[PDB]
């Protein structure tokens, strides 16, 4: 039988936040992959 | 009370023309603008 | 008419197909 090799869940993750004086609330961005290993 | 929101970006204020084959928008009033451009 | 897991990805653009044509 035939079987496909995929690269499992990689990309380059990103984190975005407004400045520092303003809040301390942060948000994460997992970029290009879905997250539902995480 | 206020939070990180995510949501699709705009593209500008929607604005149709009342277009017509009679008709046309003539400016009856003006202004002077002063705008900066550093480069 | 016109026509990857070695750590080099590619980034969508800001402004999609459809609002460029918008
Ligand atoms: C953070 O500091 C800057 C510079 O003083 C000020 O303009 C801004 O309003 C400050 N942020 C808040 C949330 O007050
Ligand atoms: C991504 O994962 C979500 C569940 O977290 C799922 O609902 C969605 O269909 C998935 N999308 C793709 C393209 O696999
Ligand atoms: C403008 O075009 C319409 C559509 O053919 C025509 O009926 C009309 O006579 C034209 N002129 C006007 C509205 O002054
Ligand atoms: C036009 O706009 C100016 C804005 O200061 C106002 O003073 C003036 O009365 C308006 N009309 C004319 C005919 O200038």
């Amino acid at each position: 039988e035939i079987l496909d090799i995929t690269p499992c869940s990689f990309g380059g993750v990103s984190v975005i936040t407004p400045g520092t004086n303003t809040s301390n609330q942060v948000a994460v961005l997992y970029q290009d992959v879905n997250c539902t290993e995480v | 009370s206020q939070s990180i929101i995510a949501y699709t970006m705009s593209l500008g204020a929607e604005n149709s023309v009342a277009y017509s084959n009679n008709s046309i928008a003539i400016p009856t009033n003006f202004t002077i603008s002063v705008t900066t451009e550093i480069l | 008419k016109v026509t990857k897991f070695n750590g080099l990805t590619v980034l969508p653009p800001l402004l999609t197909d459809e609002m460029i044509a918008q």
